[PDB]
This record gives structure tokens, C-alpha cells and sequence, in this order.
């Protein structure tokens, strides 16, 4: 039969941002249809998108990497991508490499440099990335190219070769898909859905390492589920018996029920809510699979 | 090549409304501040007003703030400056500007459009 | 019965340093029974030392951060340290908190910060912090208490607040455990071991973003366990029956043997192999239970 | 505070060694060089030679290579320079020096020895 990992949400790691999982909850006033690539996998263990099993792979790409200076722009990056595994990137049913961000805005990355002006040799070097959208650098990861520069006084002289370009922060964020083949069409992740009357999705929250005014929020990421859970259904070998799984989320010493919710096999989670603003959740609590259960199986509301 | 195409100029009365618009066109590498500076005749080339790539962020002169309102969406390459309450010290020609940055500078932008003159009775 | 994710090495999370697993190998000229407090499981799940279930707490941690300028040595980060759920940290019966690194060298560190200048109001900052050796910093992790400093002209005018520091790189990297207690001694997992005469340890290595001179080669660390053996072991209540199981690991491909080893129930892996240099493997095989043998249970050689 | 300590410091005879010792005590924040520097009567101090903090780098004066080597380990707080092959003109007061730093710098050297003599007689 299928199960769940014994893991509280607070001790997860997030399926769209390298972090911590922080945050449990539902709000209907969010767009309720998110067509997010990362995060994506069947009870089945099928991957969908973008959704690698490693969380290390998650918001991240690997490049041969062609850098030029360029005076009145600066240092100039063009990252060939390959997979993260060193293994070719070829053009597929999916809009990127694995990992690849599936959301907007500008990244700081890092990536191992070398360069020959004289200090440290090898170092790594911040560039400036924008992910999206359109009217920016005809970003085109479908085709395996890429573009990010650094504002630079003259040359840094850095020589060309493999990197893995991790996060460092996000500006200007946006949750809407990135600019994938440069305005063409891609292979995409369906949007998730869709839900009965009254039901919406259960969102694992975390925050972005940030670059925004004094006073702005802690920068908010959802997705359908933890990388354990993602990572689970992809190293398992499940049989589907029907449309859903019905979880309960209980508290962890006592067994007091927190919420009743609903596994869609196709891979996210839904409670039955009837308010309009953000309801959150206890992260120390455990999901238990109960049973399999049709479509149209009504949750007890919360 | 980064080029910045500017609409919307040309006479109005005293006290009275112009939008001017600005549209990037070319790839650009990272973020980018969008401004309008402006040169009287006889006068160097003064800020207006930026925002940054976000759109979250505003500079403005002292002489405008609260008559004009620069406005953006979060990543894209169209910036309006809503002009109210224009007066004939605000006659002159006014320059698109765009320059990389993740906030509003007030100076040293690298990206310049034709300008659009703007005359008040 | 014990059983273990389908994963091939490659596309796994590694326990020690956040990155692709990217070589498994025997190495008989490096330290037989390291000393490694992340990537610390035994089969039955209980975690050891400093290991984390989440790959994204590996070689981080959170705290409070109260920053000063010193004219002379720059800005000073003092981190009073949390749990990375942002739980309390008390000093128990580990070095650290969850997933603080276990090496030694110099970790560039980025944090959020929060600044009252003009710019960027919130952004990240690079910090410089010594892991070890000791007559360097004084550092008491394990009494909750680290210190970082980067080179700055003036202030960088920081507000105190609450972080999580990720690793940018590594300067002077050695496989020795850190600080912990200021030079004093500190509870720690035990080494890895013993080993049979014959047998020798199962190394998955990933190489560290580093500062070095030109001609480094790659800088090489080895956990006993990929993160997703670690978090499988933690989730699943398996019941051990005896020292070790008997894996074999095969070509996923033509179904061919490449060798038989011994996951032995403290959470390290061994094979018979007597060369005296090193012996590198595919990583694109997938480890499969046979059974539960002795601890006096004869490998074939490899 | 940081404190540098030397020491080895004696009289030897031309074509003689001498093996000079460091040691850094108090806390610092980060990686940190250490090196010599030499003052004879009169003259002006100059570099001899500086070792990074990894100990995997090292830069000597033109006119000690060959003669003089300086050695450390990897993140530790100790340094040595032995000096082979002593001629009448290495002699000086030689001052221990640290500073912040992820290489081996020639100048710029925030911590500084109390220093000691080594006399060198034809």
C-alpha cells in the first residue's frame, strides 16, 4: 500500500527554493491553479515539468559557462546548460533543465570562477540573472542558453568552464513561469487541479533571501509538496487504486486530528475551506494515509 | 541595443494633464531603473523621477512630488509619467533614461530616448 | 523488511557539504574511520551527531545576529544560535546544532541583512567564518556562540535580526572536525567503524565551491550515506535483525554486478578491497537489498 | 587583543642557519597571513617572506630565494623561517607580522612582533 515518510513539515525542505519548509496553509485569495514546474510528481512516482528528486537540483542549473566583458554593460555570462549530473541537456517534453527555476524575477547566482588578474585564482563570482519576464535578456533554457552579467569597471579575465550556479537571492519575485524559449511554446506541468466546490490547495511555505525596500515582508514561496515527499513517490514504485488518498494530519504525541485533506494522485493536496483571507497550520504535526477514496469524496471542512 | 521610444508630448495650459510614456526595447542583461530627467533651454539636463525594475521603488525632484507620478509593472519595459498641475517652469524637453540597477538612481544612467518637448502656456 | 529508495547515486543529495553526489569510490590511503557528525543514521533511524533529516540544513545554520564595526579588523557578525526551525538550542548530547558544518577551513557565509544606507535596504551579505582549527576565533558552537567578520572601510550600519547562513565557499578546507567548544571537548558521534580486516569504507563524494591558487584540483568531501538514505532510514521504523545487510549494487541497464558490500546497522557501508590506491565506481547503479547477514559475513573482493 | 610572540633570534657565522619561530595568540575573526620583515641599523624595514593562512602559498624577497624558507600548517597559529646559508647582510632585527587575508601579502600588515636580532658575523 502506499504511505508517507514520518516527517513533520518543519523539518522538510521546500520543492522550489533550496530552504527550509516554515510554513503550512490554504489561502483562497491566492491564484488557485499554479502552473509550478518544480514540485511536480504522481503517487505513482511519475516526475512532471521541471521536478528533479534532489533538492540540491531545485532553483539551480549547471552550464558551460563563456564569459566576455562588454564596456557600458559589464561581464557578460552565456551558460550552454547541461543536466546537473554533467550528463547532456537535450531538448525534451519538458520546459528546462531539472531543477531549472520556475518562477520570475531577477537571481543573484554564484558559480566556481577562474580568473588570471592577480589575487585569488580560483573564486566564485555573483552575476545577476533575470528569469523573467519577457523584455529582458531572451532567456532561452528550452535550447540550453542563458544570460547574466555583473556591473564591471573593466574585464575580470575569468576563464571559461563547468559550473553549478546556486541561488543567492531574489529581486523583483513573481510566481508566474519564466521565460523558458525566449516567447515560444514549451512542454508544461499542468496547471494543478482542478478542485471540487469548497476545496483549495494546501501550500508548504518558505522564504527567499531577498533584495527588497527596508520595509517589505519576508518574501513568501508555496508548493504542492516537500522535496521528501516528491523524492518519496519517485523512489517507491506505488500501484493507484483510485483518484485520491485521503491524509490526516495529526499532532505527533497525541494523535489529535489538525485537519483531514485529500492527495489527488496527480500530485497536490486539498482541505475543504469556506473562508476568504489565509488560514495556517500547526508544521509539527505528521500526514497518515487513511485510505484510498473517489474524486468526489467530501472532506470534513476546516 | 538598448533603445528607450517616448509619446506623449507637446502644449498644454497652466494647471493642466500630459502622460508621457516610455518603451525599452533590445535585450538587456539584468535589472533596470526606469527615469525621466529634463533640459529648459540655457539649463543643464535635471532629474524627474525613476523606478527601479521591481516597480516598487520611487525617486522623485523636490519641484514634483506630488504633481507627478511615475508608474511601471514589476519587470517590464514601460514606464508612464502622469503630469498634473504642470506650470511654465516645467517647459522643456523630457528624456527617457534607463540604466542597470535594482533601485531608482537620480544620476549616471547609461540608456538615453530622444526626448519629447513638453511647453506650458 | 529493510528496503531502500531506487535512486542511482548521481541524482542524490549529498550529507555533508548542499550539492549533487557526483563519485563513489574506496580510497584505503585516506582516514579509515572518520570522525563525520553530518550524514550520521543507523538503520533502526535513529539520527547521530549533527545530522538533519532536510538536506537544506547540511552545512548551515540560523541564528540571532548582532553586528558591530572594529576600525582595523571590519564588520563582526556575532551569532547567537538557534535550531534552523527556529526552535531554541540548548547544549545536549551533540556538538552543535542540526547540520552545522563537521570540516574545518574557512566557510564564506551569506546571510539576509538589513542596512541603513542608502541602496538596497534589505540584501545578502558575504561573511568570512572559521570553522577550525582551534587558536583561530574562539568559536563555542556548541554553547550556542560563533563569530564572522569581512573586510569593510566604514560600518556596513546592519540591523540586528534573525538569520539562516548558507555556504558560499570554502578557503583552506580540511576533513577534521571544527571548533565546537572553544578547544574544549564536546559530545560527539563516534567514529565510523569498525571495519573487518579486508574491508574498507564506501565513499559518496561531491567537490565544495572554493577559493584556491589556479592549479587546485576540484576540493573533494565524502559522506558514508547520501541525504536520501539519511531521511529514508529516519522515516521508515525498520527493525534490525542482525550487524549488516547485504547489498549488492547493479548496472540499472544490463543488470550486471559491479559489487556486494555491507550497509552495517550504524550506518556506514563497506566493501573487501585490498588495492592501495583508489577505486572509483559508476554512479549510475542502484543499491539493492539481499538480506541480513552476520557482522563475520565475507565480501567478494572488488 | 592579537599578540604576535618570536623568538631564535642568536649571533652565527657567515655560511651558518638559524631557525626563527611566531606564534599568534588572541582571537581573530578571520584568515590571516603571516610573515617576516627585516630592519638593519639606519635603513629601511623590508619584506622578507609571508605565508597564507591555507599554507599552501608562499612569496619571498628576490634576495633571500633560495636561502631562507618559511613554513606554517594549514589554519595554524605558528611560523617559522629557517634561514640557510647566512651572509653578514641578513643581518637585522627580524619582526614577526599577521594580517587579514586569504593570500600572502608584501605590505599592509596590521599585527606586528616585538622583534628579535640575529647578527650574522664574516
Amino acid at each position: 500500500m502506499v504511505d508517507l515518510p514520518v516527517i513533520q513539515p518543519r523539518l522538510c525542505t521546500h520543492a522550489r527554493w533550496p530552504a527550509p519548509v516554515y510554513g503550512l496553509l490554504v489561502d483562497p485569495s491566492l491564484p488557485s491553479n499554479p502552473q509550478w514546474q518544480n514540485g511536480r510528481v504522481h503517487v505513482d512516482g511519475t516526475l512532471l515539468g521541471t521536478t528533479p528528486i534532489s533538492g540540491s537540483w531545485v532553483s539551480c542549473f549547471a552550464a558551460e559557462a563563456a564569459y566576455k566583458f562588454q564596456s557600458g554593460t559589464g561581464e557578460v555570462a552565456t551558460f550552454t546548460l547541461i543536466e546537473q549530473d554533467g550528463s547532456a541537456y537535450v531538448p525534451g517534453d519538458r520546459a528546462a533543465p531539472l531543477g531549472y527555476p520556475d518562477f520570475s524575477g531577477q537571481l543573484e547566482i554564484e558559480v566556481q570562477t577562474e580568473t588570471t588578474k592577480t589575487g585569488d585564482k580560483l573564486k566564485v563570482t555573483t552575476f545577476e540573472m533575470i528569469l523573467g519576464p519577457t523584455t529582458n535578456a531572451d532567456q532561452a533554457p528550452y535550447q540550453g542558453r542563458v544570460f547574466a552579467s555583473v556591473t564591471a569597471a573593466a574585464s575580470l579575465d575569468l576563464v571559461d568552464g563547468r559550473v553549478r550556479a546556486v541561488p543567492r537571492s531574489i529581486y523583483g519575485f513573481q510566481d508566474t513561469i519564466p521565460e523558458y524559449n525566449d516567447g515560444l511554446l514549451v512542454p508544461l506541468a499542468p496547471p494543478i487541479g482542478p478542485f471540487l466546490p469548497g476545496e483549495v490547495l494546501l501550500r508548504f511555505r518558505t522564504y527567499m533571501r531577498q533584495i527588497d525596500t527596508a520595509d517589505a515582508a519576508a518574501e513568501a514561496i508555496d508548493c504542492a509538496l516537500p522535496q521528501e515527499f516528491v523524492s518519496w513517490f519517485a523512489s517507491n514504485a506505488f500501484t493507484v487504486q483510485s483518484e485520491a488518498l485521503l491524509l490526516r494530519y495529526r499532532n505527533t504525541l497525541t494523535g489529535q486530528l489538525l485537519f483531514e485533506c485529500k492527495l489527488y494522485n496527480e500530485g497536490y493536496i486539498a482541505l475543504s475551506y469556506s473562508g476568504s483571507g489565509p488560514l495556517t497550520f500547526p508544521t509539527d504535526g505528521i500526514f497518515e494515509v487513511v485510505s484510498w477514496v473517489p474524486r468526489l469524496y467530501q472532506l470534513a471542512s476546516v | 541595443q538598448v533603445q528607450l521610444q517616448e509619446s506623449g508630448g507637446g502644449l498644454v495650459q497652466a494647471g493642466g494633464s500630459l502622460r508621457l510614456s516610455c518603451a525599452k526595447s533590445g535585450r538587456t542583461f539584468r535589472a533596470y531603473a526606469m527615469g525621466w530627467f529634463r533640459q529648459a533651454p540655457g539649463k543643464e539636463r535635471e532629474f524627474v523621477a525613476a523606478i527601479d525594475w521591481s516597480a516598487a521603488i520611487t525617486n522623485y525632484a523636490d519641484s514634483v512630488k506630488g504633481r507627478f507620478t511615475i508608474l511601471r509593472d514589476k519587470g517590464m519595459n514601460t514606464a508612464y509619467l502622469q503630469m498634473n498641475s504642470l506650470e511654465p517652469e516645467d517647459t522643456a524637453v523630457y528624456y527617457c533614461a534607463a540604466t542597470y540597477s535594482t533601485i531608482a538612481p537620480r544620476t549616471s544612467y547609461d540608456f538615453w530616448g530622444q526626448g519629447t518637448q513638453v511647453t506650458v502656456s
